[PDB]
């Protein structure tokens, strides 16, 4: 049972959502160039800062997100990027059509084997979800509008913009999955387990940085 | 933090 008025904001965020383009130029980058680690950090780089180009444009076009403190909406940013950039890249490595060459170049860029195996443990689980793309644009999207983020002064504020989106996904898993009501809880399990990777991802960041070159927007977001 | 509010309110 929904109603025209989720069918209109899950339809907005999903066209929002889908307008995600990765530049030919990069993409094609993964196969035709050496897998070196320098240069696997180099596209890795580049993906990133693309993405986060890309999550700004989706971001702003959220309903209501221009409607906050200054200090808080960048606040939102910098403690979702990281949990919103693991979402886009399971889905990319869970879909079925290069997965298999990033995931390559992933392992063999310079990463500790510590966070390695926690990142595809948390791919092969997202995998087994089976999620939709309009699960996955939902849930980028109530990632993003979090009330408990660090150095966020109107927490309630949030709550009102994040609830729709959490109503809304809860009414499509009991919709489209009835064989199992496990779903939607699995699905908010998934956001608990990308605080552990938001928090521990700049340990990961410290072993590629006590070595190499970031961008000045990547450099941005992740304090560095 | 600059880039961030200057990629963001844009047309
Ligand atoms: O339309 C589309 N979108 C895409 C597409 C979108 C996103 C991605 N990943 C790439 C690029 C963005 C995102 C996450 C990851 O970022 C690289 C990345 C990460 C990282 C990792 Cl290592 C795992 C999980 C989260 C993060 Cl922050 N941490 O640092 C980097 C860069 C600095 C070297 C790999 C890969 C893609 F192919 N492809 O087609």
């Amino acid at each position: 049972e929904l109603t025209p008025d989720q069918a209109t904001l899950l339809h907005f965020i999903m066209d929002s959502y889908n307008k995600q383009r990765m530049p030919q130029e990069i993409t094609n980058k993964i196969l035709k160039e050496a897998f070196s680690a320098e240069e696997n950090f180099l596209i890795l780089t580049e993906m990133a800062t693309n993405h986060v180009q890309v999550l700004v444009e989706f971001t702003k076009k959220l309903p209501g997100f221009q409607t906050l403190d200054h200090e808080d909406q960048i606040a939102l940013l910098k403690g979702s990027a990281v949990e919103a950039m693991f979402l886009r890249s399971a889905e990319i490595f869970n879909k079925k059509l290069h997965s298999d060459l990033l995931e390559a170049r992933i392992r063999n860029s310079g990463i500790s084997d510590e966070y390695i195996t926690p990142m595809f443990s948390f791919y092969k689980s997202i995998g087994e979800l089976k999620m939709t793309q309009e699960e996955y644009a939902l849930l980028t999207a109530i990632v993003i509008l979090s009330p408990d983020r660090q150095y966020i002064k109107d927490r309630e504020a949030v709550e009102k913009l994040q609830e729709p989106l959490l109503d809304v996904l809860q009414k499509l898993c009991k919709i489209h999955q009835p064989a199992n009501p496990q779903h939607f809880a699995k699905l908010l399990g998934r956001l608990t387990e990308l605080r552990t990777f938001n928090h521990h991802h700049a340990e990961m960041l410290m072993s590629w940085r006590v070595n190499h070159k970031f961008t000045p927007l990547l450099q941005e977001i992740w304090d560095v | 933090h600059k880039i961030l509010h200057r990629l963001l309110q844009d047309s």
